[PDB]
């Protein structure tokens, strides 16, 4: 059953021209159509790309705001960052939310001070990761011990998208499923 | 192509029934589920061999170097198997000895006919190929047959009877389990020389009863017998000579009741005042005309009431309880006494003759003897087996069992006709089968070929059994009957045989002074069942079974 | 054994407590249930086995090195033999079925100790004064390797780690073989000693016709395919250059984190071909230098392919960072991570290339294979296995890994002494003499000790399905006069042991099997620090997992 | 405290060597009727659903997943010989079988150690190879008609003796296509295309020097029959290639976006120009093309043909002799192929189909098989693999043996003659080598329907005279020499039977203890 699902499933619009000359035109271009508007449905959701450096007066507005979107339920993730220039941790998810920005467009990447953020705020507890989505906080995440501390990489961050929504599981951005070209040129030669 | 259509018209029997054709090498399998049990066998025979444990469901152990007593408690599914009990337990009941061989050849036969149906020869042409084997394996057994026994009773002579008889079954020491056997073979005999009178012995008359605690030289050898019984009035030891006389009844020793109803019935108060004292001088004067015939003891076959136990034991009367039928009839045979279930008197001639009734503490519990002595002999003696462990005393009393069987050889055929043990008789036929094999032409040759190779299991399973390298002893011992022209005529050379414990090359100093020997009875018909269950198990081409 | 303890009787933890000798007992238990597997393996007439992961996939083993490995004991007193048979392996890389027997039995004779209040302490100090008696004895006894005219020091050696393989048959063949290898692929260092780098020679996995007509490489055999196939195959003529590169040369993006960004749409078409254009120029100046063959670390884009085709050169991809090393060693190239000087130019020397003989690709049951001969400035070597399918080669890959670490240690130490039980059986008559000397308890410690070093000729009789104490007792009667040789040679009975296809006691220097003394000394220290860890515990507190 | 989470219970002792060799016996047992011309077929279930009708050895096999971890020794037997060779995958497991299945009865009755045994093997292979090498004999390799009736040997357990006739000369000129001169015959299967074509008739068939490619042109107007195509391949896509660095383009003035797509032109434009500089008629490309490179090729009728595969391209080069060349820059007349010719596509319902011939000495071709079903496709595809396996042989060494269980009866009177006249311990094992040679000829007789019994017996006192070639007919089971009929095979799918069926002895039989529970 799956077998016929993976003509099509498996197969992005660059890859779905592989089958032009073995598979049916009208099976083919039904779907490349339907493949074709969800990229353009993309590309108009795409109204980030890099790290909003906010300060507070915004927040109420950027972080939250944003978080309703169209409010057609549009919301729109908005990934915090508490930045303390102090703690290490701090500068490496700074680096995360950059190189993730220039990928995602279509999610938005927030950066402020932590000692702007919060009155007080403890400074053992940077840096702070939190997620908006129509208002509600999906996640409050403590420092990145749980994603292997000084030792973060951007396949952690990546997989932490998944998790709360943010991101589709077989999404062909993700390092995950985005396999390089050397390696789907040795499957093809040992196929 | 996802499934099969899994055997169709199978609804034709049950799902749980199982057809097992001779194609798919499942012939080979019914080979291989022999080999399972039978590498067990390997282990078990010969004077070397290790016995078994044998836990059952309901927990009782049997530790045994047999196979037909082995093979009782197992339960086994594969059908070809069960040949092999069958076959050992009827060598069991009829002859009583050899067993271990019958399922070694019987195995050994289908171990050797994996390789000839495996090249190509037709299971009808087997058959006929053991047939004409068993013939001449059964005529030259007759042939190369030396010695004979000639006299029933002897010292000497019963030592190489019981002896490599009871060699396999725990060993131990030689001369004081032999001695226990040919003591009491001697009693039970009807001798009776110089008569011409039919001999006659019964495997029913010896009979061991087992006592734990003690040692195995501390076994004795009973005249009477033994039971774990207790006088009821008193004990006595019996210190008057001038012998006793035996009364056997069979009934209880109490008032014959009426079958229909037995109730009392008294119309007035003058049979009420008689009615009690009527039964206690009832019962006494039955006593009278018994006691008047000088009885001391009688032996009861159920329960004896009180009123008739106050006027036995007034007297000195023993009372013995025997609540069974055989252990009843059993007791006559000593005394030669006559039984009549009456109450009244004993006849004179019906009485029996014991001198003595001890009362002695052998196992801790209390135990009534009936020692004879020299004169007045009798039979059905029994034999007083001391041990340690209850699991020994079952396998040694089943070797005097298996020695008892062996002198019922002498019986029924006209003497004893002893062969060379050791491997002797085995490895003589291989010679002379392989002989018969080149005379006979034919594609049959094959099969006699190697029904011959069948019979090295004897020499190979005790050179393996005795720690020693088959490899080197069994080519030696080839050596004696691959030879010619040697000096002496009245050649020697057939006692030659294998060797469990001694000098190196292994040809043992004979079987001779050693004094083991072979029954030609439990050879003819070992090789006649071994080769039955050769037979019908490759005879059949399709088993069927059902549940699994 | 007998029932399970009480759980924390006032004690008030959240895990298991036991005490006494009950743990001692099942430690020595645990230490033969793991023992018991290795006991078969051990001697030539030791069998294999073999490890089912539950998924199909199986692997044939006779050491005791992965063995245990691979079988994952819970019990903690276990995984010290476990990581012991690993430990041997990387130091001596044999033996590790010997020291495993040999700590086992130490604390199963060492049981019997305990429960004559003998204190630990008293039976290891017993223990180790005989380990430096018998250390001092194996360097009394022990001999040199020049030893004699003839080589043949070599080729015996070969025999003992070769045996109890599945190629032990053909050892006559594989000794001349293992020799040769390890005499190619010698090194210099610390001004005057010579190494041997072990597995440096390559270990192929090869098809085919049968181990007996395995052909020895004279060069090394480097395992991976050819890019293209309209290439050429063969290369023939002397003085072939051999380039050694690793720098990425497929075609690849910017910098880690910049962005192209263009105003001018003119010139959007030039940046473009100048990235394509800057990776050719470096494959011009290969060109240029002549080089017909060239390695990368990396892959090649079919960009380079077009240029190796035409020009003739042999481009391969997917080649890894330990073999380029060996490669740029033996054929005198150096390694290049890139292309670069001290002066600001950018360009390629010729003296960075090797230089071989002749190159040939070969296959042989789907396993392309270059066959790399002929290298001027220093040799190589390299071994192609054959037999019936992978999973029996592992073992035979195993067999010839530990035949070169046992070749390596007897040519950097050239004392040897003889096998088949002989150092074992002689140390129990030098340590019984010993015994009676120091007097107070350590006679029983010295005594058990040396009565447990027996098990190791004992075993190659009981695995030989044999007659044992006959054989023990003739190396016991022979062993015995040599403490008491009366010296004046004729200082014989000494250096026997079984020869167990014969089942006779033979001189072993005549019958050709030998082993270094260092991996006797290395064995009874390792096996020894392994019992005294056994020894000392007294009672086991597991916490259970949150 | 379990001390093993890998099977602390064992089975060890002779009990686990019974399941082995029992276990050996059973993979042996289902292909026993799988062997000479009366050989029957077998189906396998696999669980994708695609069923496959196969007697070769080495599909039963790699086709059936075994559970027991001894018997996958034996399983493996037929990849080692198929990937070697690529024919005799059936006799080396019953031959593994026999010598394990005559091996059994001597460490339960004899007790002989193993490795006295695995001494046994080594000198009866040592004596295997060199009576094998006596009764082999050298033959002419270049007469096709010697060639015709070795092809033949291999073919005739199979289906297609009938079309033996057509198959001899589709194989024969195949491989001599790929062959070259340069060990002397370094052709690979690799480069023998076979192309599975359902429908047709299999006496209808020709071995066309060419690639056959499995679809269409791209463009209406290109004419499909060309007298003297022009041969150029390619990596680049006609396409646009887009750049791995992400440019970004900002755009300010209004010319910007229109300059862009003029570019994107005229690139193409530029690109086409550069394919034209060497005017070929016959471009492929293993990418996409897009539909506006398509107009600026129909002046100069390159046809083109698109997502080649990789293999194919190298297929197309060595027949044409073109180079295959990423960049369009560095076309040459040298790089454009010559020498072909009869470009024609051939209309068929199904699939588009393309042909191509030939007027550096390697070469390539595709035979185009026709049938009238895909599995019988793959059975007639395996004959072919099956057919030239068997040509290598006698091409890369001249030697030369007997077979139909001729050359097996010969090692096993030989080595029984000197069985006897060794004398020693390792007499018993050694004569198990003898004994295990009769199998083959045994079945070959059992499956023919005679009695093996007396056929066997009088070829005992047959070879006994002094003669080798004399084997078992397969038809009728007479004893007649196999020279008026013409049985011959090549002398190393014999060496390669005796070595893996002796190397897989020794690895089965120094095996005790079985364990599992593992999971690496
Ligand atoms: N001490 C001994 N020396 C040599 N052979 C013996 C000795 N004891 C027994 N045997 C041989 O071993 C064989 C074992 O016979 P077996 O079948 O065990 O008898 P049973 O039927 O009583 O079990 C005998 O036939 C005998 O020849
Ligand atoms: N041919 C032989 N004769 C006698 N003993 C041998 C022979 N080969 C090996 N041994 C003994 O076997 C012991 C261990 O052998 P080893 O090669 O380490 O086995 P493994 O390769 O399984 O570790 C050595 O101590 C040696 O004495
Ligand atoms: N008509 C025949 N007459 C005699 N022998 C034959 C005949 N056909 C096949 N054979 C024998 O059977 C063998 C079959 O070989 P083949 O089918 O190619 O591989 P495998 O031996 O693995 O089945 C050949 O080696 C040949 O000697
Ligand atoms: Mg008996
Ligand atoms: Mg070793
Ligand atoms: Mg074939």
């Amino acid at each position: 059953a799956k077998q016929h699902e993976n003509r099509l499933e498996d197969k992005d619009l660059s890859d779905l021209e592989e089958l032009e000359d073995d598979e049916d035109e009208d099976f083919l271009e039904a779907y490349k159509i339907k493949r074709l508007n969800e990229i353009r449905k993309l590309q108009e959701r795409s109204k980030f790309g890099e790290v909003f450096h906010i300060n507070k007066p915004e927040y109420n507005k950027e972080v939250t705001l944003a978080s309703q979107g169209k409010k057609d339920d549009g919301g729109v993730y908005v990934f915090v960052h508490l930045s303390l220039q102090s703690k290490l941790q701090s500068r490496i998810l700074s680096h995360l939310f950059q190189s993730a920005a220039c990928k995602f467009r279509e999610i938005k990447f927030v950066e402020i001070p932590a000692n702007r953020a919060i009155e007080n705020y403890p400074e053992s507890n940077c840096p702070t990761l939190i997620v908006y989505y129509r208002g509600e906080v999906i996640k409050n995440m403590i420092t990145l011990l749980e994603l292997g501390g000084n030792n973060s990489k951007m396949e952690d961050f990546e997989d932490f998208m998944v998790k709360v929504g943010a991101v589709a599981e077989g999404d062909n951005r993700l390092i995950m499923n985005r396999d390089d070209e050397e390696s789907r040129e040795e499957r093809k030669l040992h196929y | 192509s996802l499934r099969l259509p899994q055997n169709p018209n199978a609804g034709l029997f049950k799902q749980g029934y199982n057809s097992y054709s001779n194609a798919d090498g499942q012939i080979i399998k019914s080979i291989a589920a022999i080999r399972e049990l039978h590498q067990m066998c390997l282990t078990s025979m010969g004077p070397c061999g290790r016995n078994k444990i044998i836990v059952n469901h309901l927990g009782k152990i049997i530790i045994t170097n047999d196979a037909a007593t082995m093979l009782r408690e197992l339960d086994i599914v594969h059908p070809a198997v069960k040949v092999l009990v069958m076959a050992t337990e009827q060598q069991k009941i009829d002859m009583g000895d050899g067993t271990n061989l019958v399922m070694i050849l019987a195995g050994e036969l289908l171990n050797v006919s994996e390789k000839l149906i495996s090249m190509g020869l037709s299971a009808v042409e087997i058959i006929q190929g053991y047939n004409m084997a068993r013939k001449f394996t059964l005529k030259e057994l007759d042939e190369m047959v030396v010695g004979e026994i000639t006299d029933k009773n002897d010292k000497n002579e019963l030592l190489k009877m019981i002896k490599p008889v009871i060699s396999s079954k725990k060993y131990g020491s030689e001369d004081i389990l032999s001695e226990l056997v040919s003591e009491a073979v001697s009693h039970v005999l009807p001798v009776a020389q110089q008569a011409g009178e039919i001999p006659y012995f019964n495997v029913d008359s010896i009979r061991v009863v087992k006592i734990m605690g003690g040692s195995l030289s501390n076994s004795t050898v009973i005249k009477g017998m033994v039971f774990n019984r207790e006088p009821e009035g008193h004990v006595k030891s019996l210190s008057e000579d001038k012998k006793h006389k035996v009364a056997v009844f069979t009934c209880p020793l109490d008032i014959a009741n009426t079958e229909t109803k037995g109730t009392v019935l008294l119309h007035n108060a003058q049979e009420m005042l008689d009615f009690s004292k009527g039964e206690e001088k009832q019962i006494d004067a039955m006593m009278k005309e018994i006691a008047d015939m000088g009885v001391e003891c009688i032996v009861a076959g159920a329960g004896v009431g009180e009123l008739a136990l106050h006027y036995l034991n007034r007297y000195g009367i023993l009372v013995l309880k025997v609540p069974s039928k055989f252990e009843l009839r059993r007791l006559c045979r000593v005394c030669g006494a006559t039984p009549l279930p009456r109450l009244g008197a004993p006849t004179p001639e019906e009485l029996g003759l014991v001198e003595t009734v001890k009362t002695m503490e052998i196992g801790g519990d209390r135990v009534t003897v009936f020692k004879q002595e020299q004169g007045e002999i009798s039979r059905t003696s029994t034999i007083i087996l001391r041990g340690a462990t209850q699991n020994n005393l079952d396998d040694i009393e089943r070797a005097i069992d298996d020695g008892v069987a062996a002198v019922k050889g002498l019986m029924k055929p006209s003497g004893g006709k002893l062969l060379p043990g050791a491997g002797a008789t085995e490895i003589e036929l291989i010679s002379r089968i392989t002989k018969y094999g080149e005379r006979t032409p034919g594609l049959l040759q094959l099969a006699i070929k190697q029904f011959a190779v069948a019979f090295e299991v004897v020499p190979r399973t005790l050179a393996e059994t005795a720690g020693l390298d088959v490899n080197e002893v069994l080519p030696n011992l080839y050596a004696a009957h691959n030879v010619t022209e040697p000096g002496a005529v009245k050649t020697d050379h057939l006692y030659k045989g294998v060797d469990i414990d001694g000098e190196s090359d292994e040809g043992v100093k004979d079987i001779r002074e050693e004094n083991i020997y072979d029954m030609l009875a439990t050879k003819k018909f070992a090789i006649n069942v071994a080769t039955e269950a050769a037979t019908t198990v490759l005879s059949i081409d399709q088993i069927i079974m059902a549940k699994k | 054994q007998l029932f399970n303890n009480s759980r924390s009787d006032t004690l008030f933890l959240g895990g298991e407590k036991i005490s006494g000798d009950d743990i001692r007992n099942q430690n020595v238990l645990a230490t033969m249930a793991v023992a018991n597997v290795v006991k078969s393996s051990l001697g030539p007439v030791g069998l294999d086995k073999m490890l089912v992961d539950d998924i199909g996939d199986f692997t044939v083993t006779n050491d005791g090195a992965t063995i245990l490995s691979l079988l994952d004991v819970q019990h903690p007193a276990g995984k010290i033999l476990v990581e012991l048979a690993q430990q041997q392996d990387r130091e001596i890389g044999d033996g590790t079925t010997s020291v495993v027997i040999i700590a086992s039995e130490l604390l199963k004779r060492a049981n019997e100790l305990v429960k004559n209040k003998i204190h630990p302490t008293t039976i290891i100090t017993g223990f180790r004064v005989a380990l430096r008696e018998a250390i001092r004895f194996i360097n009394e006894v022990l001999s040199t390797s020049v030893d004699t005219l003839g080589k043949e020091t070599l080729i015996n050696i070969a025999k003992t780690s070769m045996s109890s393989k599945i190629i032990g048959a053909d050892s006559d063949f594989f000794s001349n073989m293992v020799v040769d290898a390890l005499l190619a692929v010698k090194t210099q260092n610390s001004k005057g000693e010579i190494k041997y780098p072990v597995k440096a020679v390559n270990v192929l996995k090869a098809h085919g016709k049968s181990a007996t007509e395995s052909l020895l490489v004279p060069g090394y055999a480097l395992n991976c395919t050819v890019a293209s196939q309209a290439m050429p195959k063969r290369i023939a003529g002397g003085n072939v250059k051999i380039a050694c590169l690793d720098l990425n040369l497929q075609k690849a993006r910017m910098a880690m984190g910049v962005q192209i960004n263009i105003d001018d749409p003119e010139q959007l078409e030039q940046i473009r071909k100048r990235e394509a254009g800057i990776v050719l120029e470096r494959v011009k100046k290969i060109i240029d230098a002549g080089a017909q063959v060239v390695l990368t670390t990396k892959g090649i884009d079919d960009l380079c392919l077009k240029e190796f085709v035409e020009a003739k050169i042999m481009g391969v991809r997917r080649c890894k960072k330990e073999d380029l090393r060996r490669i740029a060693r033996a054929t005198g190239a150096t390694l290049v991570s890139s292309m670069s000087n001290l002066e600001g130019e950018e360009t390629f020397e010729s003296s960075y290339l090797g230089l071989c003989d002749e190159v040939v690709q070969a296959k042989f049951s789907d396993d392309e294979c270059i066959l790399i001969k002929g290298t001027s400035k220093h040799s190589s070597s390299s071994i192609i296995l054959r037999g019936a399918n992978d999973y029996s080669l592992d073992e035979m890959e195993r067999s010839l890994h530990d035949s070169l670490s046992v070749v390596k240690r007897t040519l950097e130490s050239g004392n040897v002494v003889p096998g088949g039980g002989c150092v074992e059986a002689a140390l129990n008559i030098y340590l019984d003499n010993f015994a009676t000397t120091v007097g107070s308890r350590e006679q029983l410690a010295i005594a058990e000790f040396a009565a447990a070093l027996l098990i190791i000729p004992k075993t190659l009789a009981v695995n030989a399905a044999k007659d044992s104490s006959e054989l023990v007792a003739k190396l016991r009667s022979y062993h015995a006069a040599s403490q008491m040789a009366k010296p004046e040679k004729r200082r014989s009975y000494r250096n026997y042991g079984l020869d167990l296809i014969r089942g006779k006691i033979v001189d072993e220097i005549h019958a050709g099997v030998l082993e270094p003394t260092i991996s006797k000394v290395k064995s009874l220290k390792s096996a020894l620090e392994a019992c005294v860890a056994i020894l000392r515990i007294d009672t086991m507190i597991t916490v259970d997992p949150e | 405290v379990v001390f093993m989470n890998a099977s602390q219970e064992r089975t060890t002792g002779r009990q686990a060597q019974i399941s082995n060799i029992t276990a050996a016996k059973a993979v042996a047992d289902v292909i026993r009727t799988c062997l000479g011309p009366k050989a029957m077929l077998k189906m396998l279930l696999d669980p994708m659903g695609g069923l496959v009708l196969t007697n070769d050895g080495h599909a039963i096999l790699r086709e059936i997943d075994v559970a027991h971890p001894a018997a996958k020794s034996m399983l493996e037997l037929s990849r080692t010989q198929d990937e070697e060779v690529g024919d005799g995958t059936t006799t080396v497991i019953i031959l593994a079988g026999e010598i394990l299945a005559q091996c059994a009865p001597y460490l339960i009755e004899k007790n002989i150690h193993p490795v006295i045994i695995i001494q046994a093997l080594k000198k009866a292979l040592t004596d295997a190879l060199e009576v094998i090498k006596q009764v082999s004999k050298p033959v002419d390799v270049e007469n096709d008609a010697a060639m015709k009736k070795l092809i033949q040997a291999s073919i005739g357990t199979k289906y297609v003796i009938h079309w033996s006739e057509k198959m001899c000369e589709l194989a024969l000129d195949a491989v001599k296509t790929v062959r070259k001169d340069l060990n002397f015959e370094i052709d690979i299967k690799r480069y023998v295309r076979v192309e599975k074509i359902p429908g047709g008739d299999v006496l209808d068939s020709r071995v066309l020097k060419g690639v056959l490619l499995n679809k269409d042109v791209v463009h209406p107007k290109m004419s499909r029959h060309i007298e003297n195509p022009r041969v150029v391949l390619l990596d680049c896509p006609l396409e646009y290639k887009k750049g791995e660095s992400q440019t970004n383009i900002e755009i300010e003035k209004e010319e910007d976006w229109n300059r862009i797509l003029q570019i994107e032109e005229e690139q193409v434009q530029l690109m086409c120009e550069q394919i034209l500089a060497v005017r070929p008629t016959l471009v492929i490309t293993e990418k996409g093309v897009s539909d506006l490179a398509q107009h600026y090729l129909l002046k100069g009728g390159c046809s083109v043909l698109r997502r080649v595969k990789k293999s194919d391209n190298n297929r197309i080069a060595r027949v044409t002799g073109a180079t295959i060349v990423n960049r369009v820059e560095d076309l040459k007349e040298s790089d454009v192929g010559t020498n072909c010719g009869l470009f024609k596509v051939e209309m068929i319902g199904d699939e588009y189909f393309s042909f191509l011939d030939n007027c550096g000495l390697q070469k390539a071709c595709t035979i185009m098989l026709r049938g009238g079903s895909k599995d019988i496709l793959n059975e007639i595809d395996r004959n072919l693999q099956d057919a030239m396996a068997v040509a290598r042989n006698v091409m890369l060494s001249p030697s030369l043996s007997p077979g139909g269980g001729a050359t097996e009866m010969a090692v096993s009177v030989k080595l029984a003659e000197k069985a006897k006249q060794l004398e020693g311990i390792q007499q018993w094992p050694y004569q198990a080598v003898a004994d295990a040679m009769e199998c083959i000829p045994r079945t070959l007789i059992q499956n023919a329907g005679g009695d093996p019994i007396r056929l066997l017996s009088q070829l005992r006192a047959k070879h006994a005279q002094g003669n080798f070639t004399t084997g078992i007919d397969g038809d009728k089971g007479k004893i007649v020499d196999m020279v008026s009929y013409g049985i011959w095979e090549p002398e190393v799918i014999k060496q390669q039977s005796v070595k893996t069926a002796i190397e897989s002895a020794c690895l089965l039989l120094r095996v005790d203890d079985i364990v599992s529970g593992v999971r690496k």
